[PDB]
């Protein structure tokens, strides 16, 4: 929804969903690129936290 | 020759006038006429490395270091067991060596080493027809201290696949495979760490333990007994008592070495053969004292943190009084760079410093010092370069003075009126006035610092404008300050 | 008190420092009445002599 | 006798000092960088944290 | 009773116990404890009753 | 091997077990490992055994 | 001086220049080198080592690329200290054996001098003349070197950015070797490719800049990785601590007692004379010199010559040693304020220690971790995450995309930049090549003549 000032509301669920999608897509790229185990393990931990 | 050699209990022989990179050729001369080892005691580890690159140039005898723990006293790092493999091996060959130079610094000479009972109690020679069982040899290596792996690559590991037992001994630099049959060794074949296939087969091979302390269960029980005798236990799983009782080893456990043995560690002067001849460099009474002071300071600084407490430094290192009371059991040749006055046990060796030789493109003739020095020298002269290409970098620099140096391998080859060149890591030259020879290294064509950039003449462009700093300026009179620009002077002020 | 508690700012390289001399509150751009009318803060611009 | 009054001036001064800590961090950074002879006490100090 | 609960006996062990209380890990030395304690409560820069 | 069903290993202990028993054992980490532990479990036989 | 202004609008267009350079290199056919078996086996026997089986694969690929009619274009992206240079040196021997005037291009004067020394060491038994041109050479011998090269008598010319300044004319150039390419920029990398169209570019680096890494993985340039560790290389231990005088003193004393040498990187010339004077009071046992590229040439050259001959231990330096100075005895680098350094720069600085059988540490001192920025934290937690041999390619493929591959047809090697796709680029290149094959459009660079 907009705030009538040209700016949109935060809508905290979209922020969490966007962070989850960001970490998941980054992790897919790391899996495709055959990333080293420690980097992909850190990213998997961050996806779990998201 | 110019000086006899000391062969008695502790008689000394001081050699004087030895300039830079002359200690190397004197060590190489001594090492080829003493029927026995030479244990060169460098005053500093850096210098040791320097000497290892210099003496090996002048001679063909085996000149090797003794690999120290690369850590610092009471540090928190392991010595990287490969170095341990280069340290144990020497300690096995040290009681029986007949020719060569072994270079120890004071840091490593003041240390205390295993009991050599642990050397020839945990070290073996394996021949072909050994009637030793598979599991018997496996538990032999497990008691020695090796690590059971499946992919042995480095020092101190072994792998077992039924009748195929492949181990990497710490004697050689290559691993071996045994191919057991009827509880007997059938082959002793060297296999590569990259191709994993046999290269050839050795009739008799030597293996050495994994660490400088025993590791098996009886040794761990002895360690715990000695620990509860000396220090005190805390129940916390990174204390180095309950971290060793579990089985693993801490980072810097090598400093809790006298806890494994129940016999004091020998001063390493026990390892020397029956007839060595210690050769000195610089002074020991200042480097040993500095090392003892630094080790004691670090012990006081770090002998806190009751989890991982430290042994006394007299349990691990020789006291300086001990070291100088143990150097009195061996003959010594002390090489020092000064004029030793006159007495028996004292000789002078004419080793004048090199004259002023330098190159600079400032003049028309850059090689003027060289082209005049080489003309008025009656003996030989030997250039000493460090690389091969550097040879050409000096081979076409002496072409401007019409001199081509014939290459020699040993400095004894120099004839009377010769200009030679030889390759090695000698740093500074000398003039041996005894036999009228000269050695000119690469760093003797450069000289001192040509540092003349103190200032530039900024006194130019000073006219009436400057006014000779009369300081009679009135307020509001415009002023130029060439760093920043044009402003208006506004009087004299005081500031903090 | 704030300026004396913070300044002089000495560099860690070790060559220069920035010390404080005095401060002065300038005249406000507006005053109270048109600050309320336009909808802007009634504030004075701080001017410090570094 | 255990509770204390923080009136308008004290709280505003504390907030000013909190904002001035970031400024002195930035100034110390710019001073510790090299080549100070072309600088003035305006290139390093920014009025936005205050 | 506190002295009989005290697991230390001298000054350096007490300082090292404080050091290990503050920052777990970071194996103690002798200056790392003494300087920490002297800058904890007894430094004009990092401690100030008003 | 020596290792039992769900004994946890520290990173260093995992390196030790990977060097020493580097055969086909399945020692993983994260939600993949937890999902494998849950999926390789039979509840009925476990219920009767308990 | 009106610095505020954003000047004009792309004073030049680089899409057309780079497209024409690519479409002229891909139109004609390069030199087909002739390989000698038993005359190159002697040069192999001059190598006092054994080529690791992954470097004796990069060498084989390089030679089997040079011996074909197509123009070589390769990357040799292997991690630091793994023997990348000897691949270039074997390529240079095959080139010079056919009288083809190798040109080696390195992005600093210390690399210029060290590669001059290494090449002169290696080619010390062949009729091959090797010469260096940079600012360390004078102004009277630089013109002598240029006259010799244009005459055709210097067969290997090692140089810095001087090799691109339009007065360095090669007689018959047959091989280019760009070493440490991630410090040059696109204009510097085709400034010589434009003049000699069909030259064989061999490109050595450890951490490529993202453009020339995506360009290598996407099939535009051949790739040859060298992760195979050498004789006894050990993983360099990375410690990320807040700055502490006790930590600095302990590291320097640990290295001095071992006999090695210390790099102490400050990266600020204005205060380096105070940092060294302060460190010489913190650690009195050390002998300390200062080395950077903004002091006079006959002083920096002599300081860096003294450092090789063990005349001092610690050398307080700028990032002029980021480029690949070997110095095998130096085994401890201490980066004073490592928050503002790239991942590529940090890994290159970490690569200067090791190089031998010793164990080498690397301390990256930081400020208090609430005072660092966020990107510094992400960079440091990545440089400390990867401490393994061969981690210079995973780090490069992390830097690429973290920063994204830049414009494939333009400049700006690192960045998102909304580049055109590879499919559009290959179609454009084929269109330009096909339009140039028919009506042979002269080379644009010759039009500049
Ligand atoms: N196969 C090998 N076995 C043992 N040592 C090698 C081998 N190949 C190279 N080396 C040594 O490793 C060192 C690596 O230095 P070099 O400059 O050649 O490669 P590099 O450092 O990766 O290149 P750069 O300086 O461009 O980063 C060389 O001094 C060389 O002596
Ligand atoms: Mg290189």
């Amino acid at each position: 929804v907009p705030l009538d000032g040209g700016r949109f509301a935060t809508s905290d669920l979209n922020d969490l969903y966007r962070r989850v999608i960001n970490r998941n897509n980054r992790l897919k790229r790391l899996l495709d690129l055959a990333a080293p185990d420690i980097i992909v393990r850190n990213e998997k931990r961050m996806l779990q936290e998201a | 020759y110019r000086y006899t050699l000391p062969v008695k209990a502790g008689e000394q022989r001081l050699l004087g006038e030895l300039t830079g990179a002359a200690c190397a050729t004197l060590v190489a001369e001594i090492a080829e006429r003493h029927a026995g080892p030479v244990v060169l005691i460098a005053p500093d580890m850096q210098n040791a490395l320097r000497l290892h690159d210099e003496i090996s140039q002048f001679t063909d005898q085996m000149v090797m270091n003794l690999a120290d723990w690369e850590t610092l006293p009471y540090d928190s790092f392991s010595p990287h067991q490969d170095i341990i493999s280069s340290r144990l091996s020497t300690l096995y060959q040290l009681p029986t060596m007949q020719r060569g130079v072994l270079i120890v610094p004071v840091n490593t000479l003041m240390q205390r080493v295993c009991p050599h009972s642990f050397l020839h109690g945990h070290a073996l020679v394996m021949k072909k027809g050994q009637r030793l069982s598979r599991d018997a040899l496996r538990t032999q290596l497990d008691s020695a201290g090796y690590r059971h792996v499946d992919q042995v690559m480095e020092h101190g590991e072994y792998a077992t696949r039924g009748a195929l037992l492949d181990l990497f001994p710490m004697g050689s630099e290559l691993p071996y495979r045994l191919d057991f049959f009827d509880d007997e060794i059938d082959s002793l074949r060297v296999f590569d760490v990259d191709s994993q296939r046999t290269l050839e087969e050795v009739e008799a091979i030597n293996l050495l333990p994994a660490h400088e302390f025993p590791t098996d269960k009886a040794a761990i029980e002895l360690f715990r007994s000695q620990w509860r005798d000396t220090f005190e236990v805390k129940r916390d799983p990174e204390h180095i008592y309950q971290q060793v009782s579990k089985g693993t080893l801490p980072a810097g456990i090598e400093y809790w070495q006298p806890l494994f043995f129940s016999e004091p560690l020998p001063p390493l002067f026990s390892y020397f053969p029956a007839n060595t001849l210690l050769v000195n460099t610089g002074d020991l009474e200042t480097s040993a004292e500095r090392f003892q002071a630094d080790t004691l300071a670090r012990f006081e600084n770090r002998g806190v943190d009751p989890m991982r407490p430290l042994l006394p430094p007299q349990s691990l290192w020789l006291r300086v009084d001990e070291l100088f009371s143990e150097l009195k059991n061996w003959p010594r040749v002390q090489l020092k760079t000064e004029h030793l006055p006159t007495k028996a046990a004292n000789a002078n060796l004419g080793f004048q410093k090199l004259p002023d030789l330098a190159v600079q493109a400032q003049q028309k003739a850059p090689l003027d010092a060289l082209r005049k020095f080489l003309e008025t020298f009656d003996g030989p002269v030997v250039f000493s370069v460090e690389s091969e290409g550097r040879r050409e970098a000096l081979g076409e620099l002496l072409a401007r003075i019409k001199i081509a140096p014939q290459r020699i391998m040993r400095l004894d080859e120099a004839s009377d009126r010769g200009r030679y060149l030889m390759i090695g890591a000698a740093e500074h030259g000398f003039v041996d006035t005894v036999r009228n020879l000269a050695l000119i290294c690469e760093s003797d064509l450069l000289g001192e610092r040509v540092a003349r950039r103190r200032q530039d003449s900024r006194r130019t462009i000073n006219p009436d404008t400057l006014i000779r700093n009369l300081a009679e300026l009135h307020i509001g009179q415009p002023v130029v300050h060439l760093e920043h620009g044009v402003g208006r002077y506004a009087g004299m002020t005081t500031l903090e | 008190a704030a300026f004396r508690s913070v300044f002089p700012i000495q560099s860690y390289s070790g060559n220069s420092e920035l010390q404080y001399v005095s401060y002065r509150l300038g005249e406000p751009v507006f005053d109270v009445q048109e600050c309320q009318i336009r909808g802007v803060t009634y504030s004075a611009p701080l001017r410090v002599k570094l | 006798g255990n509770r204390r009054i923080r009136s308008v001036g004290e709280m505003a001064e504390n907030q000013f000092r909190v904002g001035l800590v970031r400024v002195e961090r930035a100034v110390k950074e710019r001073l510790s960088l090299g080549d100070l002879d072309t600088l003035m006490p305006q290139d390093m100090i920014n009025a936005k944290p205050i | 009773e506190t002295l009989r609960v005290d697991p230390t006996n001298d000054r350096l062990s007490a300082l090292v116990e404080i050091y290990r209380m503050m920052r777990p890990g970071e194996p103690p030395t002798r200056e790392a404890a003494e300087s920490l304690f002297e800058n904890l409560f007894f430094s004009e820069d990092r401690y100030d009753l008003s | 091997t020596n290792l039992e069903r769900q004994q946890i290993l520290t990173e260093e202990q995992y390196l030790d077990a990977l060097e020493e028993f580097g055969d086909e054992f399945d020692a993983k980490m994260g939600a993949e490992a937890i999902q494998a532990l849950l999926k390789s479990m039979d509840l009925e036989q476990e219920c009767e055994q308990l | 001086s009106r610095a505020r202004q954003k000047a004009a609008e792309k004073v030049r267009d680089v899409a057309a220049e780079l497209l024409d350079i690519y479409a002229q290199r891909a139109a004609k056919e390069g030199f087909a080198f002739k390989h000698d078996r038993e005359q190159y086996q002697l040069f192999c026997d001059s190598f006092p080592f054994e080529t690791t089986p992954d470097q004796a694969q990069a060498i084989n690929a390089v030679l089997s690329d040079m011996c074909q009619p197509l123009a070589m274009d390769r990357l040799v992206c292997g991690d630091v200290g793994f023997g990348k240079t000897e691949v270039a040196m074997r390529a240079a021997f095959l080139a010079v054996d056919n009288h083809k005037q190798v040109a080696v291009l390195v992005p600093t004067t210390l690399l210029a001098q060290q590669h001059y020394d290494n090449f002169r060491d290696r080619f010390a038994n062949w009729p091959v003349r090797i010469e260096m041109i940079s600012r360390f050479r004078s102004a009277k011998e630089q013109t002598q070197i240029l006259a010799e090269v244009a005459e055709g008598k210097i067969d290997i010319l090692i140089g810095t950015h001087k090799l691109l300044q339009s007065d360095v004319k090669f007689k018959d150039l047959g091989l280019l070797i760009v070493d440490e390419e991630h410090r040059f920029g696109v204009r510097h990398k085709e400034r010589i490719k434009a003049m000699r169209a069909n030259v064989d570019i061999l490109t050595l680096t450890a951490t490529p800049i993202p453009r020339t890494l995506n360009m290598a993985m996407s099939g535009m340039r051949d790739l040859s990785i060298i992760a195979t560790p050498p004789a006894r290389r050990l993983a360099v231990k990375t410690f990320v601590r807040e700055y502490d005088s006790m930590v600095v003193r302990e590291a320097i004393l640990r290295e001095i007692l071992r006999g090695g040498q210390v790099y102490y990187l400050y990266n600020d010339v204005e205060n380096i004379q105070k940092a060294a004077e302060r460190l010489a009071e913190l650690v009195p046992e050390a002998r300390i010199a200062i080395g950077h590229g903004q002091m006079r040439e006959r002083e920096l050259e002599r300081v860096m010559n003294d450092f090789h001959h063990q005349r001092f231990n610690v050398l307080v330096c700028t990032t002029i040693i980021e480029t690949g100075i070997d110095i095998p005895t130096a085994n401890t680098i201490i980066i004073e304020r490592a928050d503002h350094f790239g991942l590529a720069q940090l890994h290159q600085l970490r690569g200067r220690v090791g190089r031998s059988h010793h164990q080498a540490y690397a301390w990256l001192l930081t400020p208090h971790p609430k005072a660092m920025t966020t990107d510094a934290q992400k960079r440091l937690e990545a440089i400390a995450s990867l401490e393994d041999l061969g981690a210079g390619f995973a780090l490069a493929t992390h830097d690429l995309e973290i920063r994204g591959a830049g414009e494939l047809l333009g400049e700006e090697q690192s960045g998102s930049m909304e580049t055109i796709g590879f499919s559009l680029y290959m179609e454009l290149l084929e269109n330009a090549v096909d339009a140039l094959k028919a009506g042979r459009e002269p080379s644009l660079e010759d039009l500049t003549s």
